[PDB]
């Protein structure tokens, strides 16, 4: 969800 | 003669694959990103909700 999106797009903005 | 007049245009529209030509034009435009979409294994962004 939101946490997964944040853990995945942290380096991909 | 009538068969030639009614068969040349028949074989013309019958032997036509312009959809692959349109896909080829789009390939000419951005093939490295559309057809060769093998960079990322999974996306990383948000969705709509």
């Amino acid at each position: 969800v939101f946490l997964m999106k944040q853990q995945s797009l942290l380096a991909k903005q | 003669q009538k068969l030639k007049q009614d068969g040349d245009s028949f074989r013309m529209k019958l032997n036509t694959q312009e959809i692959f030509d349109d896909w080829a034009r789009k390939v000419q435009q951005r093939n490295l990103g559309v057809s060769g979409r093998i960079f990322t294994i999974e996306s990383t962004r948000v969705r709509g909700r």
